[PDB]
């Protein structure tokens, strides 16, 4: 039963999607440069928030009120789906002041993870043209990388299967 | 003697050897070493 509104925030906040994984340096000098961007064209009208916090677990139709209070004990209770609640109007209130907003999540690596909750913000998606070019690129950074290299590409095309729409 | 021995025969040389070099470039084996390099180009060019 599925309402015909949504509550969304006025303003669209705006989430940018890394070429393969978030918190990683090939992605983060990959997104600080438009951070910095927005900052500096844009100052006097756009606010930057970021959030160290989860953001995909945004429901309203599961129960109504899971974990009200820190008090009960509950395994929501002390669980983080207390503080991603409480972010999730925090948006709403800087959207109301019109100045635009930025999501800095740094946990969502995909469209469709944060596209059933309310937010519905404009993702942008910075994607390099091949893999190949993203392969060597990673090796730029250093040997630390190296490591991690595997599973940094298959977080690439799983999201570039994803359809442009 | 001169025109017809050296400069006639130049030029038909360098005629024939040109239609040689036209060929051989469009060859199958010759064609993909190419695209590799055409390919490789492209990736040089987005990584920068």
């Amino acid at each position: 039963h599925v309402p015909p509104y949504d509550v969304v925030p006025s303003m669209r906040p705006v989430v940018l999607v890394g070429p393969s994984l978030k918190g990683y340096e090939v992605t983060d000098m990959m997104q600080k440069a438009l951070f910095d961007f927005l900052k500096h064209r844009f100052d006097g009208r756009i606010s930057i928030t970021r959030v160290t916090a989860d953001l995909s677990l945004a429901k309203r139709s599961v129960l109504n009120n899971p974990g009200k209070r820190t008090i009960i004990e509950r395994s929501s209770a002390r669980s983080s789906i207390a503080e991603v609640q409480s972010e999730i109007e925090r948006i709403f209130e800087l959207a109301k002041s019109l100045q635009l907003v930025v999501l800095d999540a740094d946990t969502i690596n995909h469209p469709a993870q944060l596209a059933k909750t309310s937010l519905a913000p404009i993702i942008v998606f910075v994607k390099v043209s091949s893999p190949k070019v993203l392969q060597r690129l990673i090796r730029s950074r250093g040997k630390s990388q190296m490591k991690h290299l595997t599973v940094q590409m298959m977080a690439y095309d799983k999201l570039v299967q994803c359809p442009p729409e | 003697l001169i025109i017809i021995g050296s400069f006639f025969m130049l030029n038909l040389v360098l005629g024939v050897l040109s239609g040689e070099f036209a060929k051989e470039r469009e060859r199958v084996e010759n064609r993909r070493a190419f695209l590799k390099l055409r390919r490789q180009q492209q990736i040089e060019r987005e990584l920068n």
